[PDB]
């Protein structure tokens, strides 16, 4: 959570993975003002995300879709 | 240099590996406040401007 | 923008000029009334830009109202002043100049041309004609030439041939030159005569040519005919604040050209007399050598101060090229230094100097500010940063959190010396550490300086949070064993609490709970140390992973029982009922991470820190004068020690002992009487304690300071106590022998000023070495690193057969790593069994931890075969399950870390510190040999006659328990499978005497023995039974040294007597020293003799170098009978039959023992000359399995011999890159025996053996390299490139053409692309995707 | 000696005493040794070393920030401590350290100014140590490119 | 007024320092009596004597 990262690394599965995800994260939490999905209790942008990996709300395969799907009424909404 | 009161226990681990632990009083005494004495220099040339 | 690989090559003199924007002409730099650049000049504004942004010289176009335009009165371009850096200039030179590189280095246009090194330098001084072109019979191309004797050419001859002077006729013979005929020709007519003294310069040759073939490379661009000249920028004048200027010694070597340049220019017109312009040339040539080497062909130049001026070559190369100091090793932005000091902080916590963190953290301060709305422009924002106002505190206090930062101690040995630590705000001006990483660290607090690094991005901040912070690092990367051990004063504190004394206070009381005892010892109404009866609960997981409780009473003592509100409700009580010393907390927190988690163990060890810390304050110790004890008996051992003394003294003087007798007596009394008083001091010092208590009197252990000091491991051990109490040993002088007088006082007692003279020698060579030899360490970590580049894991399972075999240490003493120690960590290769058949535990893959090591420890398994990386057959790289579990996370590795640099780090941490007849049977066991070759001497026991026999000491389960060497011809006394107990002198054989002992039996008569041409007639003069004297080569006469004496077994009718079962002679053959024991006429039985024959860091650094033995043991290389050839000229010679095969023969020295003779068979890989092994033979001869078991177990004494534990896995992985070249025997795909790369090997036969071909490719064989000269060997030309030799590197790669694709970690450090490690690799593989989809 | 002057000075003979703690006033298990030692104050202050930069002085040919507390440099980061970082794995810190750091130009600036924006975005280039090393071995008249695709 | 570590006593084998402590308790001790005895001011000869 905000002293150790023990329990975040079994819901990916792989140490080095939860930076390309969290940060991943993060850039759209922060520059594209996008609501986070877990309690914020007076924390920064790249402790927040590690929060809610120890919960497991994202994963690898499901930040692409909620993006996507964004694009994907984006192209109806331009044609 | 000074000499005072010395004693040998370790002291919550503020004396740890090596480390000193001094009195408020050491402080209030002055008896290791220094004196430095520093200088400085201000060059001024004919500049071509 | 985006690149894909780095192409090197040679620069032809057209894409030079491309390259140029203009001519320099003019030697002058800069006005000096004005200081603006001349036209024409080294600065030219016109080829080069402008001096200023957006700005022309004069002033005709600026101001961006004409934004590209070349201003006509003076022909400068407009644009920026950044352009400076990029334009290059060039230099027309009148004569052709040879470039120094590829001329000195080597040749390289030497090589090229075939010519000789010497003759190559006397015709460029202009001294020695070369004939380019014979058009008669009697002149030859590429001939050396005096002038004397070429005036007979001119007269002879002139226009018919070719011949003139200097290195534009090294030029033309460049030109004229082909290479395709030479590649044509040499081939086949180097396959007629395979002279291998000659083999490899052909080789050579032809491999030049080939590269020239695809290189376009035409050769002609060596010789230098335009020169490129740096950008201004990088050969920076600068004027000073003092009105002076300074410039780079590049300008200075500019000027010397241009300035002898344009004279030589001059000197054409001027129709000079040719003595005068080959002065002139030379002139040129060397000014250019030294421009490009200063001191390389000649003096090196200087300038005003005599020191040499740095070329540009020396620019790049050495510790201060730019490789090392500006692209690896850099200064960073965002960073400080200050002293360190010790915290009550968390482990996960730092102490910030408040100051620094405004000064570090200030973009950030100006970023939340604007945000904070309290300032509407930045320079509000700086102007009350600089206030320092309260507000800027308060939005400090955020910033700061949830954000960590480095934290970095130099030197930074290994992974560990750089740790995330979330920061914490200190009104002060250290910075506070953590204590329990100061260990780690290697840091005390004695005036060291840590320095602080904050990470900027997203993921950096990130990764430090994620990956390395102080509580993800429990574990030392080189082993499991835990490192955030309490070092000195948590250790005494816990000693003091978990003790016991029998007289101390409430005892016998039966008490309901360990919180009620806490407050009875605060309360004082109970001592610390007071054995009570206790209620604990304690908590196990015997179910699912669900925690069970149970309530019992416990006999144990208060200080211990305040503990148990410390354990994290999942240990034994039972764990702290002792006296819980150093090792004691070291187990204990190994076990709390191996049986709870991560969490608890890091609460648990900041609790312990605390606790130690209070009680330890609680508790008070000091060290007094009086706790210094010393023996009573001190001087009566010293004096009855010095009894003997005038023993051996009246001795010596009587002249009845030697010299050499005397010094080993005195020192052998000497030590006897350091023993009795380290013993004796001892003794007063850990059960001094006669305290009563409703008795007589009884004995406890100590409580002196010193002794718990000592006894709990927290600092110094019982070996110093002697040196306070006893006397200090004895001393050494810097020569090596030791002074038999002692240092008979201590330090209490104070020493003697003779005393305190000889002790300085030990204090100042300990301190020598350290001050010299951490040198030696960190060349030898640089060195391991670069072999340790491309080291990452690229898969998981490649799914390789059969690896490496595994085993104790039982060879030579006892076992010091168990088959429990050194499979931790392993992946098997084959489907172990236990003991009992067909009871696998493993589908050939399963990860070895503590369960499997459990269960095989209980049976009695003694080999196991495990997935070695040697074993990898992983293309470059390595997979998972290949290498083994990790070593600081206890899991199974996952892809993309990097292993060789943590490995290289691992052994290179503690090489800092580690600078400096009969066999008797000890416990009941069988005895066991192996491979012995059975024989039966004249008493009915068992006798051996092969040295390739060992003997084993097997126990009732059936493993091997201890096993020592037995030597050629010893004499046993029971036999083989004998379960005797300890005790047993087994083994019986002469230290000198080898003898010739002959398994057949039978009549013994004088054969092939002549006396008076190869013996002699000699009679022993006491006993009288002798026999005919056998000498070696050096005191036989040389009449009957054709023949080795030969003493054939005969019979009563005189038949050679052969082997029972075999139809092959068996006779013997006498060397040198060889006396017959028994006359001529008596018999000798089986098992009998005919003849007795009478007999630190650099050790583990120099492996890696391949370091060649000065005595190596000379080995076979084929089976089969053993022979000798010519004798006696220069060295002998070993011929070699085999059943089948082929006359191996080569040199051996007769001066050595051996172990075979004439008569006996040798299989390929024995021993059959003696000394230390040669691993570049072991390779050769036996497989890379043998080489690998030999080196982990070599390298693995030194540090056991300092104590310190590596697994052996961070060994081999040096060693896998070790094992990288291959050099080819056969053919189909490359030359005949060039050196390729093991891959290429692999990936050549991957289209010759598959359905692409049916055969054509080559068998390889594997060969080592040392680890500098392996760096080298790669198909990378940049990663050698910053290590070593970088002139000759950059030579060899650019006459290659070679390119690199950014495989290699600090490829892309250089470069600044992402590192293909970890993140980087997860990054690299999407560009992976990017070039194979087009 | 010492012993007799202790008996002279009516102190202990043994040369400990027992003390009683400033915070819980109780007197300590063990009697502790106090006395008088001569004490010294080293030339090592600890304000000459503290030192810190954010953004100051580069140097001239290599761009990097200079050295030195006095002439307000930043600290060196050498190969030693990189070996460290890539043995971590920690990829795109060690990137920061050798692009955005030191040796970028164009980089840096942005570096500076997208964290006051608060925007914590990485965008590296080719660092100012590389093109040197390029122009010098060009200017050895080895010609050297970057394969681009 | 000063606190010191007792664990790097031994092990760095300076043991000087403890000796030197002693001796300065002695010395003060010596000092603290014979302020004692000047602001009290028994006798002129009786501070020759001790």
């Amino acid at each position: 959570a905000r002293v150790t990262v023990q329990d975040a690394v079994e819901k990916i599965g792989n140490r080095f993975d939860l930076v390309l995800v969290a940060a991943r994260r993060a850039r759209q939490m922060q520059v594209g003002g996008k609501d986070p999905l877990v309690p914020e209790e007076n924390d920064k942008t790249t402790v927040i995300a590690l929060r809610e990996i120890e919960e497991g709300l994202i994963n690898n395969q499901i930040l692409d879709v909620r993006e996507r799907q964004e694009q994907q009424e984006q192209e109806a909404a331009e044609l | 240099g000074q000499n005072m009161r010395v004693a040998f226990m370790p002291w919550n681990g503020y004396n740890f590996e090596d480390s000193i632990l001094v009195s408020e009083r050491v402080v209030q005494e002055d008896r290791f406040t220094t004196i430095h004495i520093q200088e400085l220099a201000c060059v001024s040339r004919d500049t071509k401007l | 923008e985006e690149f894909d690989a780095i192409k090197i090559a040679l620069a032809s003199p057209d894409m030079i000029r491309s390259w140029s924007f203009g001519e320099v002409k003019k030697p002058e730099t800069i006005n000096y009334r004005t200081f603006k650049p001349e036209r024409d000049g080294l600065f030219c504004a016109r080829i080069f830009g402008p001096v200023k942004d957006y700005e022309c010289l004069c002033g005709k176009y600026k101001r961006l109202k004409h934004r590209g335009v070349i201003c006509e009165k003076c022909g400068v371009e407009v644009t920026q002043t950044k352009v400076r850096r990029e334009r290059m200039g060039h230099i027309e030179l009148a004569s052709p100049t040879a470039h120094i590189w590829f001329l000195k280095s080597l040749s390289r246009i030497g090589l090229l041309l075939d010519m000789p090194l010497r003759d190559i330098e006397r015709v460029l001084y202009f001294e020695s004609y070369v004939v380019i072109e014979g058009g008669m019979t009697n002149l030859e191309r590429q001939q050396i030439l005096t002038e004397e004797q070429y005036l007979d050419a001119l007269e002879e001859f002139g226009d018919e041939f070719d011949a003139k002077m200097g290195a534009e006729a090294i030029q033309a013979l460049l030109k004229s030159m082909d290479l395709e005929q030479e590649c044509e020709q040499l081939r086949e007519e180097l396959n007629e005569t395979n002279s291998e003294t000659k083999r490899k310069k052909l080789t050579k040759r032809i491999k030049l040519l080939e590269a020239f073939v695809q290189s376009g490379n035409k050769p002609e661009w060596m010789i230098l005919t335009v020169l490129p000249v740096l950008p201004p920028d990088l050969r920076p004048l600068v004027p000073l604040d003092g009105g002076r200027f300074a410039t780079s010694d590049l300008n200075d070597l500019y000027r010397r050209v241009i300035n002898r340049n344009n004279r030589l220019k001059r000197l054409l017109d001027l129709a000079a007399p040719d003595i005068i312009v080959r002065n002139e040339k030379r002139m040129l040539q060397e000014a250019v050598d030294a421009l490009l080497d200063n001191g390389r062909r000649g003096r090196a130049i200087t300038g005003s101060n005599k020191r040499p001026l740095k070329s540009l070559a020396d620019m790049i190369k050495g510790k201060q090229g730019r490789f090392r100091q500006n692209l690896l090793g850099k200064r960073v932005d965002y960073s400080g230094r200050s002293v360190i000091t010790v915290g009550y902080l968390r482990l996960h916590q730092c102490g910030l100097p408040k100051k620094m963190a405004l000064e570090l953290f200030k973009p950030f301060i100006y970023g939340k500010l604007e945000l904070r709305g309290l300032a509407t422009t930045i320079k509000a924002a700086k102007k009350m940063v600089e206030r320092e106002e309260a507000v800027v505190w308060d939005i400090l206090d955020e910033v700061i959190r949830e954000h960590p930062v480095l934290l970095n101690r130099a030197p930074t040995l290994h992974r560990l010396g750089i740790q995330a630590f979330e920061p914490v705000l200190i009104e002060g001006k250290a910075i506070q550490l953590h204590p329990l990483v100061c260990a780690a660290y290697n840091a005390d607090f004695d005036g060291d300086q840590m320095a602080v690094h904050v990470p900027l991005t997203l993921e950096a901040q990130l990764e430090a949070r994620a990956l390395m912070m102080s509580t993800n690092n429990i574990l030392s990367p080189a082993n499991g064993e835990p490192i955030i051990v309490p070092s000195q004063d948590v250790v005494l504190g816990l000693y003091y609490m978990t003790r016991d004394c029998v007289n101390a206070k409430g005892e016998g009381m039966v008490l309901t709970g360990p919180k009620e005892a806490e407050r009875l010892y605060r309360s004082g109404l109970a001592s610390l140390h007071a054995r009570v009866k206790v209620r604990i609960t304690e908590y196990e997981k015997d179910a699912n992973g669900e925690l069970v409780a149970k309530t019992s009473l416990k006999d144990t003592t208060v200080g211990r029982a305040i503990l148990w509100m410390i354990v994290p409700k999942g240990l034994p009580y039972s764990i702290v009922n002792q006296a819980l010393g150093k090792k004691a907390i070291s187990k204990m927190l190994n076990t709390c991470y191996r049986i709870l988690g991560l969490k608890p163990t890091v609460i648990f060890a900041d609790q312990i820190m605390y606790t130690g810390f209070a009680y330890a304050a609680r508790s008070g110790a000091s060290v007094g004068i009086d706790d210094m004890v010393i023996p009573e008996k001190k001087h009566e051992i010293i004096s009855e020690a010095e009894a003997e003394v005038a023993e051996i003294q009246e001795q010596f003087q009587s002249g009845l002992v030697t010299a050499g007798e005397r010094y080993n007596k005195v020192i052998d009394i000497w030590a006897a009487a350091n023993d009795r008083v380290s013993k004796a001091m001892m003794d007063n010092l850990q059960t001094e304690t006669v305290i009563n208590r409703d008795g007589q009197e009884e004995k406890q252990v100590s409580f002196n300071s010193i002794y718990m000091m000592a006894d709990s491991g927290a600092r110094g051990s019982a070996a110093q106590i002697r040196q306070l109490a006893g006397m200090r040993g004895l001393m050494a002088k810097p020569d090596g022998s030791i002074i038999e007088t002692p240092i008979t006082a201590n330090f209490r007692e104070g020493l003697n000023v003779l005393q305190y003279f000889i002790s300085t020698h030990g204090a100042r060579k300990g301190l020598a070495d350290t001050a010299l030899k951490t040198a030696n360490s960190g060349y030898l970590t640089r060195r391991l690193v670069d072999v340790a580049q491309d080291l990452v894991v690229t898969e998981d399972d490649c799914g390789t057969h059969e690896g490496i075999m595994m085993t104790p240490v039982i060879e030579g003493g006892d076992v010091k790593e168990p088959l429990r120690d050194r499979v931790l960590g392993r992946v098997t290769a084959e489907d172990v069994l236990k003991p009992g058949t067909a009871d696998i535990l493993v589908p050939r893959n399963t990860l070895l931890h503590e369960q499997w090591c459990d269960l095989l420890e209980e049976n009695s398994v003694d080999a196991v075969k495990v997935r070695s990386v040697v074993s990898c057959d992983t293309d470059f790289g390595v997979c998972a399950h290949c290498y083994g579990r990790d070593l600081a996370r206890g899991h199974i590795i996952n892809k993309g870390e990097a292993i060789g640099v943590i490995a290289a780090q691992s052994i290179g941490e503690p090489g800092t510190q580690l600078t400096m007849s009969s066999i008797q049977v000890k416990n009941k066991g069988s005895i066991k040999l192996s491979n012995v070759k059975s024989v039966v001497n004249s008493s009915g026991k068992l006798v051996i006659t092969s040295r390739n026999t060992e003997l084993k000491l097997i126990d009732e389960f059936g493993r091997t328990k201890e096993s020592y060497k037995v030597p050629y011809g010893a004499v046993l006394a029971k036999g083989d499978g004998e379960q005797v107990a300890g005790g047993e002198t087994v083994a019986n054989w002469d230290p000198h005497t080898m003898p010739v002992i002959t398994e057949v039996s039978g009549f013994v008569r004088f054969t092939d023995m002549i006396d008076g041409q190869t013996i002699t007639r000699q009679t022993d003069e006491l006993t009288g039974l002798s026999s005919l004297v056998v000498l070696d080569s050096a005191e036989r006469t040389a009449g009957g040294k054709d023949l080795r004496p030969a003493l054939k077994i005969v019979d009563a009718q005189g038949n050679d007597v052969l082997i029972p079962g075999t139809d092959m002679p068996a006779q013997y053959f006498l060397p040198g020293k060889a006396i017959v024991q028994l006359e001529d006429g008596v018999q000798i039985s089986s098992g009998d003799t005919l003849a007795r024959i009478p007999q630190g860091l650099p050790r583990v650094a120099d492996l890696f170098e391949a370091r060649r033995p000065k005595e190596p043991a000379i080995l076979a290389e084929i089976s089969g009978i053993v022979s000798f050839g010519k004798e006696t000229k220069g060295k002998r010679r070993l011929v070699i039959t085999p059943v089948d095969g082929s006359p191996y023969e080569e040199m051996i020295p007769k001066w050595r023992q051996l172990n075979v003779f004439e008569g006996e068979r040798v299989e390929r890989g024995d021993v059959i000359s003696d000394g230390p092994e040669a691993p570049h033979d072991i390779l050769r001869l036996r497989g890379v399995h043998a080489v690998t078991r030999y080196i982990v177990n070599e390298v693995q004494d030194v540090y056991r011999l300092q104590g310190v534990k590596i697994n052996d896995k961070h060994i081999e992985v040096i060693v896998r890159q070790m094992l990288r070249k291959a050099t080819i025997v056969n053919a189909g795909s490359s030359d005949f025996l060039e050196g390729e790369q093991v891959e290429y090997s692999r990936v050549k036969i991957a289209n010759r053996e598959l359905e692409a071909n049916g055969k054509v490719g080559a068998t390889y064989s594997r060969d080592l390299l040392g680890i500098t000269k392996a760096s080298l060997a790669t198909e990378s030309f940049i990663s050698a490139a910053s290590f070593q030799e970088t002139t000759r590197v950059l030579t060899e790669a650019a006459v290659a053409g070679k390119r690199d694709e950014l495989r290699g970690l600090k490829e892309n450090v250089i470069v600044g692309r992402l590192i293909p490690a970890g993140t980087g690799y997860a990054y690299h593989q999407d560009r992976m995707r990017r070039r194979a989809a087009g | 000696e010492i012993k007799e002057l202790l008996k002279l000075g009516d102190l202990p003979t043994s040369g400990q005493i027992r003390l009683y703690d400033g915070r819980t006033g109780e007197q300590f298990e063990r009697p502790v040794t106090v006395g008088y030692m001569y004490m010294l104050k080293l030339n090592h202050l600890v304000d000459d070393k503290m030192h810190a930069r954010s953004t100051g002085s580069y140097s001239l040919v290599t761009q990097q920030p200079l050295g030195g507390k006095a002439q307000f440099g930043g600290q060196r980061f050498g190969e030693m401590e990189v070996w460290a970082l890539e043995a971590y794995g920690a990829a795109y810190t060690l990137q920061e350290m050798l692009t955005v750091k030191s040796d970028d130009v164009n980089g840096r600036t942005k570096m500076y100014k997208n964290i006051v924006d608060g925007n914590h975005q990485m965008e590296p280039g080719m660092p100012e140590s590389f093109n040197v090393l390029l122009k010098e071995i060009r200017s050895l008249g080895i010609n050297i490119e970057l394969e681009d695709e | 007024d000063i606190v010191l570590n007792p664990l790097g006593v031994p092990s760095r084998m300076n043991i000087g320092q403890i000796l030197e402590t002693h001796l300065g308790m002695a010395a003060k001790g010596i000092g603290d009596k014979i302020n004692a005895m000047l602001k009290q001011q028994q006798e002129v000869a009786k501070l020759r004597e001790f």
